[PDB]
RNA sequence: GAGCUAGCCCUGGCCAGGGUGAAGCUGGGGUGAGACCCAGUGGAGGCCCGAACCGGUGGGGGAUGCAAACCCCUCGGAUGA
RNA sequence: GAAUGCCGGCAUGAGUAACGAUAAAGAGGGUGAGAAUCCCUCUCGCCGUAAGCCCAAGGGUUCCUACGCAAUGGUCGUCAGCGUAGGGUUAGGCGGGACCUAAGGUGAAGCCGAAAGGCGUAGCCGAAGGGCAGCCGGUUAAUAUUCCGGCCCUUCCCGCAGGUGCGAUGGGGGGACGCUCUAGGCUAGGGGGACCGGAGCCAUGGACGAGCCCGGCCAGAAGCGCAGGGUGGGAGGUAGGCAAAUCCGCCUCCCAACAAGCUCUGCGUGGUGGGGAAGCCCGGGUGACAACCCCCCGAAGCCAGGGAGCCAAGAAAAGCCUCUAAGCACAACCUGCGGGAACCCGUACCGCAAACCGACACAGGUGGGCGGGUGCAAGAGCACUCAGGCGCGCGGGAGAACCCUCGCCAAGGAACUCUGCAAGUUGGCCCCGUAACUUCGGGAGAAGGGGUGCUCCCUGGGGUGAUGAGCCCCGGGGAGCCGCAGUGAACAGGCUCUGGCGACUGUUUACCAAAAACACAGCUCUCUGCGAACUCGUAAGAGGAGGUAUAGGGAGCGACGCUUGCCCGGUGCCGGAAGGUCAAGGGGAGGGGUGCAAGCCCCGAACCGAAGCCCCGGUGAACGGCGGCCGUAACUAUAACGGUCCUAAGGUAGCGAAAUUCCUUGUCGGGUAAGUUCCGACCUGCACGAAAAGCGUAACGACCGGAGCGCUGUCUCGGCGAGGGACCCGGUGAAAUUGAACUGGCCGUGAAGAUGCGGCCUACCCGUGGCAGGACGAAAAGACCCCGUGGAGCUUUACUGCAGCC
RNA sequence: CGAUGUCGGCUCGUCGCAUCCUGGGGCUGAAGAAGGUCCCAAGGGUUGGGCUGUUCGCCCAUUAAAGCGGCACGCGAGCUG
RNA sequence: UGGGAGAGGGUGGUGGAAUUCCCGGAGUAGCGGUGAAAUGCGCAGAUACCGGGAGGAACGCCGAUGGCGAAGGCAGCCACCUGGUCCACCCGUGACGCUGAGGCGCGAAAGCGUGGGGAGCAAACCGGAUUAGAUACCCGGGUAGUCCACGCCCUAAACG
RNA sequence: CCGAGGGUAGGGCCCGUGACUGGGGCGAAGUCGUAACAAGGUAGCUGUACCGGAAGGUGCGGCUGGAU
């Protein structure tokens, strides 16, 4: 329920801070956190491969349990909801019966203090972890691995969640958050219920300092630039593209589609991704 | 205003040095080339 | 060759004093319960005034200079991108 | 003999500019061949959040002393950061190493690349971060937490005593964290005393005083006292912490919880050791048996790993503790005590500067700490001032024009000018009061106005203490005094109305542009299913991201409000298993060379054959585009209306003589005495128009327009004054420039602008201060223009390649 | 073109006369007064504002009049910009 | 106190028919549309038919001249939460009533803000016909919107 | 001391006037179409939204004050 302020500074006006109202704990578990090695966008070479990045808060990456398969039967209670900073989702604690701790990526409605647990036979209950072919036709989920055994890539950012359509031999079909229908292989494990923090997208990032504060840099217009510098630079007085708009490099920006075109994983998309 | 040469004797060794030089194979044909004219110092020298 | 300059990284340091007084909390009123209002408390902000510090707006001087960019008067920011 | 030739030497400008902040000098006495300049004394001025003091970096003997003055020193020099010589830097505790990790670097394993090399897990390196044991005073010409003295502490080795399952590079805890705000109690620091100690003082009209002037401390082990910090205890289970585990974690159970207890810090006290002024006397000696106490102010420092709030969510590893494992328990480890042991490097000096970076003893640049007193509301601001440090390394005169900085001005008050440029005005605090508009925060310090000192009296609340006194802090009321004036000096907004652009705070062309430009929250489009797209890279590998479509890339627009119309024919992109074209390859009709021939060799059509292109659709917050002529109303005029040609479609809303209007100072209205600007209008918009966004918008602006008030030396129109120069004298002494010079005016002539040719006129020889008309004055082989089959940046449906992609 | 700085303003002027004013004249469709037109005449004089970069021009208020030109569209080793 | 009818309201859930799209199959030369046609769709395999899948919206018969609500309005089915109302008995309180300027709340459709959603429908807009014209009526497309949550708007031939 | 009023500064209400601009009323015989009254030749009216030279059109809902 995102919160806003009244308009006693210019950028007050519109900012809008989240609210927290389901943060528990306030101070990461020492036991799952190390530091983040801040790159600012530069690789191996030094060199910025990716623009405009650098300068935001220090940062401690709590370690996620992408694998919860990893400790099949062993229930957890949900200890805690914290705040991580290096994604968009609220984050559990879990405290395992087993006496191991672990984060998870909080999904909407977990209730701390409940108990969580994962395995073919588990429950189609918020926060549980199955195989997708044992999990309801229909049903919403989360943290779904894309390969087995190979940890929990897709719908992992605030409100996203894949819907189970339904099964076809050893794969399941999912509707992913951007639409796309896909067929996933069904021991793929998956946290059912949506990640939670829905609210996330509706912050209203109020200043240009707050940008700042998350590691992001100015964004200098190609338009602004020179021939030099950019497809769109140069013009005298100001200028319209000139050309079709395209990106520092070279490559048209509008439409142009860039998938690979033989990738293998073509064979298991069904519907290219909607709106 | 501020000048150019702002002097620092880790920087002058760690860049300059012999070992640096030693380091890099152009670093080498530089003592190479210095130890060919007959240059007294190969090196700056920087008191640390 | 990044000991100048530009950006990022890691680790430290700095920002006199004064002003305004958000949320919240309390009390009071209010109503079916509310919204809400009032008072007090509170002390938010790329908020205000202003040194350090960072600047370089206007004008005068300087022009084989004190100086291959300086000096005086004025002026911008000064808890922040 | 010329190349703006090259190297050198010497001229000219010239005894000319200048001699580096306008903080400032004077005299006496010394030394010496020589003194404005060195030494000493007295007077004067300057700095004092420094122009004082202590670190760091960098500098590298510049430190101290003696002897020197050729050169260096912008003058002088007897002086010196200069020359010669001798001395000077002392540590188990300060810093760095024999400790730890950070980015980064490096790199057994491994990966990759023609070579050189690039990557890379551990590991190693890597500090101004973590860890770690010394405080006060004395001493030298020069070092001192280093020597010395007092009082303390750390580690290693061996031994004694007591205790215990001892044992780790492995397990666990901890180390260990942000920003803002902030409590209690202290300390640093400071103010006062009529209390204590002190050489003295009585001036010049008064004062022998509760007079003046100086000082009234510092460290310190155990113990103790005050203030804080950290911390539950027991038991049972146990599948997790990559072996084990009594530890940690998870579960249950009993007891204990603002406490207490144990532990650790800070402050105070504390054996004890130090210090100890003014003044006088020659750094010293005295003062002195110095005294060393009371009250108040009081941190940003300490207790500290304190508390609260917030969102952007805040290093690592070692020391340390605990758990065990091999092993070993004659061991080993813990504690106490004793004896011994304890290495390498730095330490001088400069350190906002004459010793560092700027070629200079250069008005510039340089990180950390201390930075006293009084007054002004506060304060690191401002004026004076302590300690301390300086008068800036040419001086003396004169009192011109002129220049810089500065002060004042009759009457007028922007009439100045491109422009109020500049300089006035305003100025702090308290109180009263404050408009349109608005996003309800604002606009606002709007505007405008009153007050401000000193004396006496009366009284209200707070802190300390004790509830009182004293000290200290906020106030209230009454009566008076003086001047031109009470923020009496110093620091400290001129205000308002109205447009343009841009929402806003921010960013920018270091060194002619700070803006209307870039950025910006926000809006849309598009790519991306994750070994993501994209970026760098030959690659490996990285970034993306230890992220996963509420995410990440690219593009445009740029808060917000109301909105963003029509066109897909062309270009781009997206879709389309048919058709058409299409390379290598497949096919091999059919020829050809050669051979006695089997054969060997060559050419080769039909037909099959991808991407791409053609072709069919889609698509505008993709590139883009959004007509012409003619006619028509019962006055005229103008056309709601029509006719026709064309297009893919003919510009909608809103706006408009505009940051856009050529004609143009359009026309009309406002403002003014007068208005090429300005504002409000109209609309034949040369040549607005809807995300290269359209029209508005409160607030914001060192942006650009226009206007009014205030006030002025901007101006009528100038005058006077101050200082620093210019001028004269002593000292030192440049520069660009320069074919040579014995270098006048006019009218002509001349390569067309003559000191230099002709004619005439004028003119004794040489300077100094001044002015800039000429020497087509200096400076820079014109930066505009052309030219060169000269170069470079940029563009593209110019050509031809290449990476990449298909 | 191995450089002759280019508009306008300001300051300082100086010359020409095809005379704006002032002085002397002739003709007049010159009654007077006041004008027209031409001749002589360069001694002196030839204002202050609004607008615009402007020169120029329009306008306000005056005036005896508000003259026109040349001097590298006079004058940037005089200033401005 | 004991009983009854009901599409009264709010939430959660769910069922089938139909349309659209998508995949498979089978199949060929037209489908669609109208007053008649054209646009459009279809040999790149449409329409008609069968199986499968996704999704949204509205609920046929019952259904009535019906029932409920103060009005606006409410219709598959299931559960929860909940308003009103009527009958019976004659038990309780004893005028505790009526109306109601202001206040407050509710208030069809469209419309607005932020998310979502989007099958059918459909302003705007495009195209095809008609016509003197046709910015319409008709036909083929088609964007808001229509639906959901939250918050505004407060209008009506809000009528008996 | 108060004090008429004078002055300075800023506000509130009313009146008059203003380039231009918006619709409105009125005025024998101007122009364009034919929306309504008949089912007015698409039943009409309506609230609202968008569109159009103009009456109006269309969407969504509502009324009969709709014929047959
Ligand atoms: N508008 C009503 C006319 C009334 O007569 C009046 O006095 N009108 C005007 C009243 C305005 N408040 C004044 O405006 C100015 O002066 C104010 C101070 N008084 C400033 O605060 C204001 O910021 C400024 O803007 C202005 O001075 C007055 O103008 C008058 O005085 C002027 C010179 O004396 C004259 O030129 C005017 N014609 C005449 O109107
Ligand atoms: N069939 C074709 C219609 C025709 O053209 C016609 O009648 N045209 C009408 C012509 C009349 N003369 C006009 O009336 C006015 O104009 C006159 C001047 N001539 C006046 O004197 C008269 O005193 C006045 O009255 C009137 O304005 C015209 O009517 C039109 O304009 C009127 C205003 O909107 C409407 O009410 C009419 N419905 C509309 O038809
Ligand atoms: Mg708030
Ligand atoms: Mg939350
Ligand atoms: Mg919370
Ligand atoms: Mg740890
Ligand atoms: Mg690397
Ligand atoms: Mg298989
Ligand atoms: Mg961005
Ligand atoms: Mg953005
Ligand atoms: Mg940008
Ligand atoms: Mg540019
Ligand atoms: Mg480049
Ligand atoms: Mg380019
Ligand atoms: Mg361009
Ligand atoms: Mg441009
Ligand atoms: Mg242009
Ligand atoms: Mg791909
Ligand atoms: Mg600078
Ligand atoms: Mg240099
Ligand atoms: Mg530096
Ligand atoms: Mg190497
Ligand atoms: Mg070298
Ligand atoms: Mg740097
Ligand atoms: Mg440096
Ligand atoms: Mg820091
Ligand atoms: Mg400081
Ligand atoms: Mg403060
Ligand atoms: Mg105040
Ligand atoms: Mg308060
Ligand atoms: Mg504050
Ligand atoms: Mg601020
Ligand atoms: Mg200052
Ligand atoms: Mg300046
Ligand atoms: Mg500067
Ligand atoms: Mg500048
Ligand atoms: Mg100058
Ligand atoms: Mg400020
Ligand atoms: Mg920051
Ligand atoms: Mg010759
Ligand atoms: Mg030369
Ligand atoms: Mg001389
Ligand atoms: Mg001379
Ligand atoms: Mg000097
Ligand atoms: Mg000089
Ligand atoms: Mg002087
Ligand atoms: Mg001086
Ligand atoms: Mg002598
Ligand atoms: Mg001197
Ligand atoms: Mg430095
Ligand atoms: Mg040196
Ligand atoms: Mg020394
Ligand atoms: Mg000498
Ligand atoms: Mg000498
Ligand atoms: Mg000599
Ligand atoms: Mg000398
Ligand atoms: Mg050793
Ligand atoms: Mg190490
Ligand atoms: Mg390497
Ligand atoms: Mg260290
Ligand atoms: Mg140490
Ligand atoms: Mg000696
Ligand atoms: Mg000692
Ligand atoms: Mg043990
Ligand atoms: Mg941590
Ligand atoms: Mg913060
Ligand atoms: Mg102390
Ligand atoms: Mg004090
Ligand atoms: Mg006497
Ligand atoms: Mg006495
Ligand atoms: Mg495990
Ligand atoms: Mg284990
Ligand atoms: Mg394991
Ligand atoms: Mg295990
Ligand atoms: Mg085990
Ligand atoms: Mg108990
Ligand atoms: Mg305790
Ligand atoms: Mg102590
Ligand atoms: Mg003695
Ligand atoms: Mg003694
Ligand atoms: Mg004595
Ligand atoms: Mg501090
Ligand atoms: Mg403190
Ligand atoms: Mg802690
Ligand atoms: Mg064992
Ligand atoms: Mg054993
Ligand atoms: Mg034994
Ligand atoms: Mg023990
Ligand atoms: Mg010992
Ligand atoms: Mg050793
Ligand atoms: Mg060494
Ligand atoms: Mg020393
Ligand atoms: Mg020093
Ligand atoms: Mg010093
Ligand atoms: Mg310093
Ligand atoms: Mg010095
Ligand atoms: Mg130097
Ligand atoms: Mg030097
Ligand atoms: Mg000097
Ligand atoms: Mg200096
Ligand atoms: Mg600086
Ligand atoms: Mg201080
Ligand atoms: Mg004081
Ligand atoms: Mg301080
Ligand atoms: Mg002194
Ligand atoms: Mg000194
Ligand atoms: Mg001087
Ligand atoms: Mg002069
Ligand atoms: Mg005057
Ligand atoms: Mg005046
Ligand atoms: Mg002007
Ligand atoms: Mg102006
Ligand atoms: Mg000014
Ligand atoms: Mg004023
Ligand atoms: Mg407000
Ligand atoms: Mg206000
Ligand atoms: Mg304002
Ligand atoms: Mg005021
Ligand atoms: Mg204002
Ligand atoms: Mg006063
Ligand atoms: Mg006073
Ligand atoms: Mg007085
Ligand atoms: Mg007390
Ligand atoms: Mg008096
Ligand atoms: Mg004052
Ligand atoms: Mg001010
Ligand atoms: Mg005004
Ligand atoms: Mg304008
Ligand atoms: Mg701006
Ligand atoms: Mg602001
Ligand atoms: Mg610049
Ligand atoms: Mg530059
Ligand atoms: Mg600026
Ligand atoms: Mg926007
Ligand atoms: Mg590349
Ligand atoms: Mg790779
Ligand atoms: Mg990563
Ligand atoms: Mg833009
Ligand atoms: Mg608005
Ligand atoms: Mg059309
Ligand atoms: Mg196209
Ligand atoms: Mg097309
Ligand atoms: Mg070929
Ligand atoms: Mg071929
Ligand atoms: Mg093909
Ligand atoms: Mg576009
Ligand atoms: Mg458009
Ligand atoms: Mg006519
Ligand atoms: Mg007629
Ligand atoms: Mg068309
Ligand atoms: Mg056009
Ligand atoms: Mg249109
Ligand atoms: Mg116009
Ligand atoms: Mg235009
Ligand atoms: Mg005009
Ligand atoms: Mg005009
Ligand atoms: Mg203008
Ligand atoms: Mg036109
Ligand atoms: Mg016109
Ligand atoms: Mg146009
Ligand atoms: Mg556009
Ligand atoms: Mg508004
Ligand atoms: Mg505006
Ligand atoms: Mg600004
Ligand atoms: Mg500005
Ligand atoms: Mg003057
Ligand atoms: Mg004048
Ligand atoms: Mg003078
Ligand atoms: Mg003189
Ligand atoms: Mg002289
Ligand atoms: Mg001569
Ligand atoms: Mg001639
Ligand atoms: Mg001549
Ligand atoms: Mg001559
Ligand atoms: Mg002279
Ligand atoms: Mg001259
Ligand atoms: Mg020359
Ligand atoms: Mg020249
Ligand atoms: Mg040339
Ligand atoms: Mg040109
Ligand atoms: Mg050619
Ligand atoms: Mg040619
Ligand atoms: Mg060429
Ligand atoms: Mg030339
Ligand atoms: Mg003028
Ligand atoms: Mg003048
Ligand atoms: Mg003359
Ligand atoms: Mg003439
Ligand atoms: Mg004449
Ligand atoms: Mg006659
Ligand atoms: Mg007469
Ligand atoms: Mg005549
Ligand atoms: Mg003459
Ligand atoms: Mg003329
Ligand atoms: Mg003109
Ligand atoms: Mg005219
Ligand atoms: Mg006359
Ligand atoms: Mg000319
Ligand atoms: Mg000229
Ligand atoms: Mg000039
Ligand atoms: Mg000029
Ligand atoms: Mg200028
Ligand atoms: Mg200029
Ligand atoms: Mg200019
Ligand atoms: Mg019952
Ligand atoms: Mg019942
Ligand atoms: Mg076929
Ligand atoms: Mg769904
Ligand atoms: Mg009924
Ligand atoms: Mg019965
Ligand atoms: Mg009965
Ligand atoms: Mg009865
Ligand atoms: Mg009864
Ligand atoms: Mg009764
Ligand atoms: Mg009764
Ligand atoms: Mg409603
Ligand atoms: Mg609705
Ligand atoms: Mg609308
Ligand atoms: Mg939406
Ligand atoms: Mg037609
Ligand atoms: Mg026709
Ligand atoms: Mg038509
Ligand atoms: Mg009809
Ligand atoms: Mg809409
Ligand atoms: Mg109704
Ligand atoms: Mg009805
Ligand atoms: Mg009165
Ligand atoms: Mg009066
Ligand atoms: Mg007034
Ligand atoms: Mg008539
Ligand atoms: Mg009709
Ligand atoms: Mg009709
Ligand atoms: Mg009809
Ligand atoms: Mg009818
Ligand atoms: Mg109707
Ligand atoms: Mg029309
Ligand atoms: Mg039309
Ligand atoms: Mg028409
Ligand atoms: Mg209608
Ligand atoms: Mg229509
Ligand atoms: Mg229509
Ligand atoms: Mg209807």
């Amino acid at each position: 329920a995102v919160k806003k302020f009244k308009p006693y500074t210019p950028s007050r006006r519109f900012m809008t801070v989240a609210d927290f109202s389901e943060i528990t704990k306030t101070e990461p578990e020492k036991s799952l956190v190390k530091p983040l090695k801040k790159t600012g966008g530069r690789n191996n070479q030094g060199r910025i491969t990716v623009r405009f990045r650098g300068g935001g808060h220090k940062r401690l990456y709590r370690i996620i349990d992408f694998k919860r398969w990893d400790k099949v039967g062993i229930p957890a209670k949900v200890a805690a909801i914290e705040y991580d900073p290096n994604r968009s989702a609220r984050i559990a604690l879990l405290h395992y019966v087993d006496g191991e701790k672990r984060y998870i990526i909080a999904p909407d409605g977990l209730q701390v203090g409940q108990q969580v647990v994962a395995g073919p036979d588990a429950p189609i209950q918020v926060g549980n972890a199955l195989p997708l072919r044992f999990i309801p036709v229909g049903t919403v989920v989360h943290a779904v691995e894309l390969e087995p055994k190979k940890g929990a890539k897709l719908a992992r950012a605030a409100g996203t969640s894949a819907q189970i359509q339904g099964r076809e031999g050893d794969y399941v079909i999912l509707r992913l958050p951007s639409g796309e229908l896909r067929k996933v292989h069904g021991e793929c494990y998956a946290t059912v219920g949506a990640v939670g923090n829905a609210d996330h997208k509706n912050i209203v990032l109020g200043k240009a300092g707050r940008s700042r504060w998350l590691g992001r840099r100015p964004h200098v217009r190609g338009a602004a630039m020179n021939p030099v510098d950019h497809p769109h630079g140069g013009g005298e007085g100001r200028a319209p593209r000139g050309r079709p708009p395209a990106s520092p490099w070279g490559w048209q920006t509008k439409g142009l589609k860039t998938r690979k075109r033989r990738k293998p994983s073509s064979r298991f998309i069904i519907a290219r991704r909607k709106k | 205003m501020k000048r150019t040469w702002q002097p620092n004797r880790r920087k002058r060794a760690k860049t300059h040095g012999f070992r640096a030089r030693m380091r890099t194979p152009g670093g080498r044909k530089v003592l190479k080339r210095r130890r060919q004219k007959g240059r007294w110092r190969l090196t700056p020298a920087v008191r640390k």
